[PDB]
């Protein structure tokens, strides 16, 4: 199974300023994942371009599962992201009606 | 902050 470290859209320890530079002028559905500001292992933050803004979505992690809200149903961050490449986040929040379309790639 | 619930 592909690891999070090897995902093209996972940038690790980068700042919001760096994220905002990468998302400037990008279309809706542009996205990346970075480590959460808490700097706690297993805590990550999805940044999604929508409406010219950079929306921050916490990735929750409990009991070996991940997700945006309870119930947490995904076995990895990679599985969570790949799911929303093909389903809108509108289910999580009506203001996030886009799929994850355009990864910001580190490769 | 700019976190979406």
């Amino acid at each position: 199974p592909p690891s999070l470290q090897d995902a093209e859209w996972y940038w690790g320890d980068i700042s919001r300023e760096e994220v905002n530079e990468k998302l400037r002028d990008t279309p809706d559905g542009t996205f990346l994942v970075r480590d959460a500001s808490s700097k706690i292992q297993g805590e990550y933050t999805l940044t999604l371009r929508k409406g010219g803004n950079n929306k921050l979505i916490k990735v929750f992690h409990r009991d070996g599962h991940y997700g945006f809200s309870e119930p947490l149903t995904f076995c990895s961050v990679v599985d969570l992201i790949n799911h929303y490449r093909h389903e809108s986040l509108a289910q999580y929040n009506a203001k996030l009606d886009t799929r994850l379309l355009y990864p910001v790639s580190k490769y | 902050d700019s976190y979406v619930g």
